Protein backbone atom coordinates (compact mmCIF):
# COMPACT_ATOMS: atom_id res chain seq x y z
CA UNK A 1 0.00 0.00 0.00
CA UNK A 2 2.73 2.54 -1.01
CA UNK A 3 0.94 4.98 -3.11
CA UNK A 4 2.49 7.94 -5.29
CA UNK A 5 -0.67 10.37 -5.66
CA UNK A 6 0.66 13.36 -7.99
CA UNK A 7 -0.18 16.97 -8.63
CA UNK A 8 -0.42 20.29 -10.48
CA UNK A 9 0.11 19.69 -14.15
CA UNK A 10 -2.18 21.33 -16.69
CA UNK A 11 -1.81 24.19 -19.66
CA UNK A 12 1.03 26.47 -19.36
CA UNK A 13 2.36 29.33 -22.09
CA UNK A 14 5.66 28.34 -23.48
CA UNK A 15 8.60 30.21 -21.67
CA UNK A 16 6.20 29.64 -18.45
CA UNK A 17 6.79 28.11 -15.37
CA UNK A 18 4.61 25.01 -13.36
CA UNK A 19 5.84 22.90 -9.96
CA UNK A 20 4.94 19.49 -9.79
CA UNK A 21 4.69 17.82 -6.85
CA UNK A 22 4.42 13.88 -5.40
CA UNK A 23 3.06 13.24 -1.77
CA UNK A 24 4.46 9.84 -0.40
CA UNK A 25 2.49 7.25 2.16
CA UNK A 26 2.66 3.71 2.89
CA UNK A 27 6.23 3.66 3.12
CA UNK A 28 9.18 5.75 5.00
CA UNK A 29 9.59 8.38 2.24
CA UNK A 30 13.41 8.69 3.38
CA UNK A 31 15.40 5.94 3.47
CA UNK A 32 14.81 5.31 -0.31
CA UNK A 33 16.05 8.02 -3.68
CA UNK A 34 12.99 9.21 -5.67
CA UNK A 35 13.11 9.86 -9.57
CA UNK A 36 10.99 12.23 -12.02
CA UNK A 37 10.22 10.78 -15.57
CA UNK A 38 8.28 12.15 -18.27
CA UNK A 39 6.67 10.90 -21.22
CA UNK A 40 5.92 12.46 -24.59
CA UNK A 41 2.84 11.73 -26.43
CA UNK A 42 3.54 9.32 -27.84
CA UNK A 43 7.38 8.60 -27.38
CA UNK A 44 9.36 6.68 -24.83
CA UNK A 45 10.26 6.89 -20.92
CA UNK A 46 12.92 9.57 -20.55
CA UNK A 47 14.96 10.03 -16.79
CA UNK A 48 13.89 13.69 -15.89
CA UNK A 49 16.34 13.98 -12.49
CA UNK A 50 17.17 12.11 -9.19
CA UNK A 51 16.85 12.43 -5.66
CA UNK A 52 18.50 10.50 -2.47
CA UNK A 53 17.10 10.08 0.52
CA UNK A 54 18.40 13.20 2.16
CA UNK A 55 18.49 15.66 -1.19
CA UNK A 56 21.94 15.73 -0.79
CA UNK A 57 22.15 14.66 -4.15
CA UNK A 58 20.69 15.75 -6.69
CA UNK A 59 21.19 14.44 -10.72
CA UNK A 60 19.58 16.16 -14.32
CA UNK A 61 19.69 15.21 -17.53
CA UNK A 62 21.14 17.32 -19.86
CA UNK A 63 17.92 18.10 -21.91
CA UNK A 64 16.31 19.80 -18.29
CA UNK A 65 19.72 21.19 -16.33
CA UNK A 66 19.13 24.98 -15.63
CA UNK A 67 15.48 24.76 -15.95
CA UNK A 68 13.95 22.08 -13.78
CA UNK A 69 14.43 21.76 -9.86
CA UNK A 70 13.88 18.70 -7.91
CA UNK A 71 13.61 18.52 -3.97
CA UNK A 72 11.93 17.01 -1.36
CA UNK A 73 10.40 17.61 2.09
CA UNK A 74 10.83 14.99 4.59
CA UNK A 75 8.63 15.38 7.23
CA UNK A 76 5.80 16.66 4.73
CA UNK A 77 6.86 13.23 2.56
CA UNK A 78 6.41 14.64 -0.74
CA UNK A 79 8.08 14.88 -3.92
CA UNK A 80 8.71 18.40 -6.06
CA UNK A 81 9.60 19.28 -9.33
CA UNK A 82 10.08 23.26 -10.46
CA UNK A 83 9.90 23.52 -14.08
CA UNK A 84 11.24 27.17 -15.70
CA UNK A 85 11.51 28.59 -19.27
CA UNK A 86 9.02 25.36 -20.31
CA UNK A 87 8.83 24.54 -23.85
CA UNK A 88 6.84 22.68 -26.34
CA UNK A 89 9.04 20.17 -26.29
CA UNK A 90 8.32 19.72 -23.00
CA UNK A 91 5.12 18.68 -23.54
CA UNK A 92 4.55 15.43 -21.35
CA UNK A 93 2.92 12.80 -19.12
CA UNK A 94 5.20 13.21 -15.88
CA UNK A 95 5.77 10.41 -13.34
CA UNK A 96 7.01 10.61 -9.99
CA UNK A 97 8.75 6.82 -9.34
CA UNK A 98 10.42 5.97 -6.19
CA UNK A 99 13.84 3.80 -5.66
CA UNK A 100 14.50 0.55 -4.51
CA UNK A 101 18.16 0.30 -5.39
CA UNK A 102 18.92 1.24 -8.58
CA UNK A 103 15.37 0.35 -9.94
CA UNK A 104 12.19 1.97 -9.64
CA UNK A 105 8.94 -0.09 -7.84
CA UNK A 106 6.08 1.92 -7.59
CA UNK A 107 5.20 4.77 -10.05
CA UNK A 108 2.62 7.41 -9.78
CA UNK A 109 -0.31 7.78 -11.76
CA UNK A 110 1.08 10.69 -14.04
CA UNK A 111 0.35 13.90 -14.42
CA UNK A 112 0.11 16.07 -17.71
CA UNK A 113 2.15 19.15 -18.39
CA UNK A 114 0.87 20.78 -21.79
CA UNK A 115 3.12 23.30 -22.87
CA UNK A 116 1.17 25.56 -25.78
CA UNK A 117 0.39 28.87 -27.02
CA UNK A 118 -3.65 27.56 -27.45
CA UNK A 119 -5.98 28.70 -24.68
CA UNK A 120 -7.86 26.45 -22.38
CA UNK A 121 -11.76 25.59 -23.22
CA UNK A 122 -14.06 23.85 -20.72
CA UNK A 123 -15.90 21.46 -22.65
CA UNK A 124 -20.08 20.96 -23.29
CA UNK A 125 -21.65 18.15 -21.99
CA UNK A 126 -24.04 16.33 -23.84
CA UNK A 127 -26.46 13.71 -22.98
CA UNK A 128 -26.73 10.41 -24.95
CA UNK A 129 -30.07 9.25 -23.90
CA UNK A 130 -30.92 5.71 -24.25
CA UNK A 131 -32.05 -6.36 -20.92
CA UNK A 132 -29.06 -3.92 -21.09
CA UNK A 133 -29.52 -0.05 -22.27
CA UNK A 134 -27.31 2.25 -23.61
CA UNK A 135 -26.88 5.82 -22.57
CA UNK A 136 -23.71 8.20 -22.05
CA UNK A 137 -22.59 11.22 -22.05
CA UNK A 138 -20.85 13.67 -24.98
CA UNK A 139 -18.06 15.78 -23.64
CA UNK A 140 -17.19 18.10 -26.89
CA UNK A 141 -14.91 21.10 -27.44
CA UNK A 142 -12.14 20.55 -24.25
CA UNK A 143 -8.58 21.97 -23.98
CA UNK A 144 -6.25 20.26 -23.04
CA UNK A 145 -6.42 17.00 -21.56
CA UNK A 146 -7.60 15.38 -19.14
CA UNK A 147 -10.92 15.05 -18.73
CA UNK A 148 -12.33 12.43 -15.80
CA UNK A 149 -15.76 11.18 -16.29
CA UNK A 150 -17.46 9.40 -13.38
CA UNK A 151 -21.35 7.80 -13.13
CA UNK A 152 -23.71 9.11 -10.17
CA UNK A 153 -20.55 10.66 -8.48
CA UNK A 154 -19.02 6.87 -7.94
CA UNK A 155 -21.69 4.39 -7.38
CA UNK A 156 -21.86 3.61 -10.69
CA UNK A 157 -19.11 1.59 -11.87
CA UNK A 158 -19.79 -1.37 -13.51
CA UNK A 159 -20.49 -1.30 -17.53
CA UNK A 160 -18.74 1.72 -17.83
CA UNK A 161 -16.83 2.59 -21.13
CA UNK A 162 -15.18 5.87 -21.51
CA UNK A 163 -13.56 6.12 -24.79
CA UNK A 164 -10.16 8.22 -25.82
CA UNK A 165 -10.74 11.71 -26.82
CA UNK A 166 -10.75 12.84 -30.73
CA UNK A 167 -8.41 15.72 -31.54
CA UNK A 168 -10.39 17.76 -33.99
CA UNK A 169 -9.26 20.07 -36.98
CA UNK A 170 -10.16 22.34 -34.38
CA UNK A 171 -7.51 21.51 -32.16
CA UNK A 172 -10.14 20.54 -29.67
CA UNK A 173 -10.76 17.57 -27.90
CA UNK A 174 -14.00 15.77 -27.42
CA UNK A 175 -15.08 12.37 -26.11
CA UNK A 176 -18.09 10.49 -24.93
CA UNK A 177 -19.02 8.00 -21.80
CA UNK A 178 -21.33 5.58 -22.19
CA UNK A 179 -22.91 2.89 -19.47
CA UNK A 180 -24.98 -0.06 -20.15
CA UNK A 181 -27.27 -0.26 -17.83
CA UNK A 182 -30.77 -2.62 -16.91
CA UNK A 183 -32.97 -1.33 -18.46
CA UNK A 184 -35.14 -2.30 -15.87
CA UNK A 185 -33.87 0.01 -13.67
CA UNK A 186 -34.92 2.97 -16.38
CA UNK A 187 -37.25 5.64 -15.21
CA UNK A 188 -36.37 4.33 -11.59
CA UNK A 189 -33.00 4.79 -10.91
CA UNK A 190 -31.31 8.08 -11.78
CA UNK A 191 -27.97 8.27 -14.07
CA UNK A 192 -25.68 11.00 -13.88
CA UNK A 193 -22.55 11.93 -15.42
CA UNK A 194 -20.18 13.80 -13.53
CA UNK A 195 -17.04 15.31 -15.54
CA UNK A 196 -14.28 16.97 -14.61
CA UNK A 197 -12.10 19.41 -16.45
CA UNK A 198 -9.52 20.84 -13.86
CA UNK A 199 -7.36 22.96 -16.40
CA UNK A 200 -10.20 25.44 -16.66
CA UNK A 201 -12.15 24.25 -13.27
CA UNK A 202 -15.23 23.19 -14.95
CA UNK A 203 -17.38 20.43 -13.25
CA UNK A 204 -20.30 19.64 -14.88
CA UNK A 205 -23.35 17.31 -13.70
CA UNK A 206 -25.42 15.87 -16.32
CA UNK A 207 -28.54 13.67 -15.90
CA UNK A 208 -29.51 11.25 -18.56
CA UNK A 209 -32.86 10.42 -18.73
CA UNK A 210 -34.45 8.34 -21.87
CA UNK B 1 23.72 8.02 -25.87
CA UNK B 2 20.35 5.81 -25.72
CA UNK B 3 19.46 2.90 -25.15
CA UNK B 4 18.83 0.75 -27.94
CA UNK B 5 15.65 -1.61 -28.43
CA UNK B 6 13.83 -2.72 -31.34
CA UNK B 7 10.99 -0.62 -32.12
CA UNK B 8 8.37 -3.78 -32.24
CA UNK B 9 8.80 -7.14 -31.88
CA UNK B 10 5.96 -9.89 -32.53
CA UNK B 11 5.01 -13.58 -32.10
CA UNK B 12 2.20 -15.49 -31.56
CA UNK B 13 0.49 -16.73 -28.45
CA UNK B 14 2.42 -19.42 -26.85
CA UNK B 15 5.42 -18.56 -27.88
CA UNK B 16 8.57 -16.76 -26.43
CA UNK B 17 10.22 -13.16 -27.31
CA UNK B 18 13.65 -11.49 -26.62
CA UNK B 19 14.28 -8.16 -26.24
CA UNK B 20 17.62 -7.16 -26.57
CA UNK B 21 18.57 -3.24 -24.74
CA UNK B 22 21.92 -2.48 -26.24
CA UNK B 23 23.72 0.53 -24.21
CA UNK B 24 27.05 1.09 -23.34
CA UNK B 25 30.55 0.03 -21.37
CA UNK B 26 29.70 3.17 -18.81
CA UNK B 27 26.22 1.26 -18.11
CA UNK B 28 24.97 -1.93 -19.21
CA UNK B 29 28.34 -3.32 -19.67
CA UNK B 30 29.47 -1.24 -16.34
CA UNK B 31 26.48 -2.64 -13.69
CA UNK B 32 24.11 -4.50 -12.55
CA UNK B 33 21.52 -1.62 -11.92
CA UNK B 34 19.58 -2.57 -14.70
CA UNK B 35 15.62 -2.83 -14.86
CA UNK B 36 12.68 -3.64 -17.22
CA UNK B 37 9.38 -1.96 -16.93
CA UNK B 38 6.09 -2.72 -18.58
CA UNK B 39 3.41 -0.36 -19.69
CA UNK B 40 0.03 -0.95 -20.75
CA UNK B 41 -1.57 2.03 -22.99
CA UNK B 42 -2.59 4.53 -20.34
CA UNK B 43 -0.97 3.37 -17.43
CA UNK B 44 2.10 3.77 -15.51
CA UNK B 45 4.94 2.05 -15.88
CA UNK B 46 5.45 -1.37 -14.18
CA UNK B 47 8.76 -2.66 -12.43
CA UNK B 48 9.26 -6.34 -13.88
CA UNK B 49 12.86 -6.61 -13.68
CA UNK B 50 15.48 -5.49 -11.29
CA UNK B 51 18.94 -5.75 -11.34
CA UNK B 52 19.52 -7.74 -14.72
CA UNK B 53 17.78 -10.96 -13.83
CA UNK B 54 15.20 -10.50 -10.53
CA UNK B 55 11.60 -10.92 -10.32
CA UNK B 56 9.64 -8.56 -7.75
CA UNK B 57 6.63 -10.58 -6.48
CA UNK B 58 3.84 -10.55 -8.71
CA UNK B 59 5.36 -10.93 -12.08
CA UNK B 60 5.35 -14.39 -13.65
CA UNK B 61 8.20 -16.71 -14.20
CA UNK B 62 7.62 -15.77 -17.66
CA UNK B 63 9.52 -12.64 -17.75
CA UNK B 64 13.29 -13.67 -17.43
CA UNK B 65 16.00 -10.90 -17.61
CA UNK B 66 19.73 -11.21 -18.61
CA UNK B 67 23.07 -9.50 -19.80
CA UNK B 68 26.02 -10.00 -21.75
CA UNK B 69 28.45 -6.80 -22.52
CA UNK B 70 27.11 -3.50 -23.20
CA UNK B 71 23.74 -5.42 -24.30
CA UNK B 72 20.76 -6.48 -21.99
CA UNK B 73 17.97 -8.97 -22.61
CA UNK B 74 14.51 -9.48 -21.78
CA UNK B 75 12.86 -12.91 -22.02
CA UNK B 76 8.61 -12.86 -22.30
CA UNK B 77 7.71 -16.91 -22.73
CA UNK B 78 4.26 -18.03 -22.74
CA UNK B 79 3.33 -15.40 -24.75
CA UNK B 80 -0.34 -14.19 -23.55
CA UNK B 81 -2.95 -10.89 -24.99
CA UNK B 82 -1.77 -9.16 -21.31
CA UNK B 83 1.50 -9.20 -22.70
CA UNK B 84 0.79 -7.28 -25.69
CA UNK B 85 2.24 -3.60 -24.30
CA UNK B 86 5.15 -1.47 -24.21
CA UNK B 87 8.69 -2.42 -22.90
CA UNK B 88 11.31 -0.50 -21.33
CA UNK B 89 14.79 -1.15 -20.11
CA UNK B 90 16.58 1.08 -17.57
CA UNK B 91 20.25 1.67 -16.18
CA UNK B 92 22.16 3.73 -14.11
CA UNK B 93 24.76 5.32 -15.78
CA UNK B 94 28.54 6.65 -14.87
CA UNK B 95 26.98 10.51 -13.55
CA UNK B 96 25.16 8.58 -11.39
CA UNK B 97 22.21 9.44 -14.10
CA UNK B 98 19.96 7.00 -15.43
CA UNK B 99 19.08 6.39 -18.59
CA UNK B 100 16.02 4.27 -20.40
CA UNK B 101 15.73 2.46 -23.56
CA UNK B 102 13.94 3.53 -26.77
CA UNK B 103 11.65 1.04 -26.02
CA UNK B 104 9.67 -1.54 -27.55
CA UNK B 105 6.02 -2.82 -28.39
CA UNK B 106 5.48 -6.09 -27.97
CA UNK B 107 2.85 -7.71 -30.57
CA UNK B 108 1.21 -10.86 -29.56
CA UNK B 109 -0.42 -12.83 -33.00
CA UNK B 110 -2.47 -15.75 -32.73
CA UNK B 111 -5.42 -13.50 -31.04
CA UNK B 112 -9.43 -14.53 -32.32
CA UNK B 113 -11.37 -12.11 -34.31
CA UNK B 114 -13.70 -9.93 -32.88
CA UNK B 115 -16.50 -8.26 -34.25
CA UNK B 116 -17.13 -4.64 -33.53
CA UNK B 117 -19.85 -3.63 -31.39
CA UNK B 118 -21.81 -0.48 -32.33
CA UNK B 119 -23.70 2.06 -30.57
CA UNK B 120 -25.09 5.08 -32.47
CA UNK B 121 -26.43 8.01 -30.68
CA UNK B 122 -28.38 10.89 -32.13
CA UNK B 123 -27.97 14.74 -31.86
CA UNK B 124 -29.43 15.52 -28.44
CA UNK B 125 -31.93 17.97 -27.95
CA UNK B 126 -29.66 20.29 -25.90
CA UNK B 127 -26.88 20.33 -28.34
CA UNK B 128 -30.08 21.23 -30.93
CA UNK B 129 -30.94 24.13 -28.99
CA UNK B 130 -27.73 25.28 -28.99
CA UNK B 131 -27.25 25.36 -32.74
CA UNK B 132 -25.12 22.60 -32.98
CA UNK B 133 -25.35 18.32 -34.41
CA UNK B 134 -22.97 16.14 -33.38
CA UNK B 135 -23.40 12.06 -34.44
CA UNK B 136 -21.76 9.65 -31.85
CA UNK B 137 -20.66 6.62 -33.14
CA UNK B 138 -18.94 4.09 -30.57
CA UNK B 139 -16.95 1.04 -32.18
CA UNK B 140 -16.20 -1.83 -29.36
CA UNK B 141 -15.25 -5.20 -28.70
CA UNK B 142 -13.27 -5.84 -32.10
CA UNK B 143 -9.78 -7.33 -33.28
CA UNK B 144 -7.63 -6.91 -34.64
CA UNK B 145 -7.00 -3.25 -33.92
CA UNK B 146 -7.92 -1.98 -37.87
CA UNK B 147 -11.22 -0.90 -38.88
CA UNK B 148 -13.16 1.49 -41.22
CA UNK B 149 -15.51 3.86 -40.65
CA UNK B 150 -17.88 5.77 -43.14
CA UNK B 151 -20.80 7.91 -43.24
CA UNK B 152 -24.20 8.06 -44.60
CA UNK B 153 -27.06 10.48 -45.13
CA UNK B 154 -29.94 8.76 -46.34
CA UNK B 155 -28.19 6.53 -48.19
CA UNK B 156 -25.36 8.86 -49.67
CA UNK B 157 -21.96 9.59 -48.44
CA UNK B 158 -20.34 12.17 -46.27
CA UNK B 159 -17.20 13.40 -46.39
CA UNK B 160 -16.77 16.42 -44.49
CA UNK B 161 -17.46 16.66 -40.64
CA UNK B 162 -16.10 13.42 -39.92
CA UNK B 163 -13.39 12.82 -37.05
CA UNK B 164 -12.57 9.04 -36.28
CA UNK B 165 -9.94 7.93 -33.20
CA UNK B 166 -7.08 5.45 -33.95
CA UNK B 167 -8.22 2.57 -32.28
CA UNK B 168 -6.95 1.37 -28.87
CA UNK B 169 -6.64 -1.32 -26.98
CA UNK B 170 -9.51 -1.51 -23.95
CA UNK B 171 -9.41 -3.55 -20.70
CA UNK B 172 -11.01 -7.02 -22.14
CA UNK B 173 -8.04 -6.66 -24.68
CA UNK B 174 -10.38 -5.58 -27.40
CA UNK B 175 -10.34 -2.51 -29.66
CA UNK B 176 -12.36 0.66 -29.31
CA UNK B 177 -12.44 3.67 -31.68
CA UNK B 178 -14.89 6.50 -31.90
CA UNK B 179 -16.44 8.58 -34.75
CA UNK B 180 -17.67 11.87 -34.83
CA UNK B 181 -19.90 13.36 -37.59
CA UNK B 182 -19.97 16.86 -37.38
CA UNK B 183 -23.90 18.71 -38.50
CA UNK B 184 -26.13 21.59 -38.48
CA UNK B 185 -29.67 20.52 -37.29
CA UNK B 186 -31.04 21.40 -40.40
CA UNK B 187 -28.73 18.58 -42.35
CA UNK B 188 -30.20 16.48 -39.47
CA UNK B 189 -33.46 17.30 -39.97
CA UNK B 190 -33.59 17.64 -43.56
CA UNK B 191 -32.87 13.47 -44.32
CA UNK B 192 -34.93 11.07 -43.58
CA UNK B 193 -31.66 9.00 -41.79
CA UNK B 194 -28.15 8.87 -41.07
CA UNK B 195 -26.24 5.67 -40.59
CA UNK B 196 -22.69 4.83 -39.10
CA UNK B 197 -20.87 1.93 -41.22
CA UNK B 198 -18.26 0.07 -39.16
CA UNK B 199 -15.97 -2.35 -41.47
CA UNK B 200 -13.95 -4.87 -39.49
CA UNK B 201 -11.80 -7.74 -41.69
CA UNK B 202 -14.64 -8.18 -44.59
CA UNK B 203 -17.83 -7.87 -42.66
CA UNK B 204 -19.84 -4.48 -42.45
CA UNK B 205 -22.14 -3.51 -39.16
CA UNK B 206 -24.43 -0.48 -40.01
CA UNK B 207 -26.43 2.05 -37.25
CA UNK B 208 -29.20 3.82 -38.01
CA UNK B 209 -30.71 6.89 -36.54
CA UNK B 210 -34.03 9.31 -36.91
CA UNK B 211 -35.22 12.15 -35.78
CA UNK B 212 -37.87 11.01 -34.24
Amino acid sequence: EVQLVESGGGLVQPGGSLRLSCAASGFTFSNSGMIWVRQAPGKGLEWVSYISLSGANTYYADSVKGRFTISRDNSQNTLSLQMNSLRVEDTAMYYCAKEGWSYFDFWGQGVLVTVSGASTKGPSVFPLAPGTAALGCLVKDYFPEPVTVSWNSGALTSGVHTFPAVLQSSGLYSLSSVVTVPSSSLGTQTYICNVNHKPSNTKVDKRVEP
Amino acid sequence: SALTQPPSVSKSLGQSVTISCTGTSSDIGAYTGVSWYQQHSGTAPRLLIYDVSKRPSGVSDRFSGSKSGNTASLTISGLQTDDEADYYCCSYRTGATYIFGTGTRVTVLGQPKGAPSVTLFPPSSEELQANKATLVCLISDFYPGAVTVAWKADSSPVKAGVETTTPSKQSNNKYAASSYLSLTPEQWKSHRSYSCQVTHEGSTVEKTVAPT
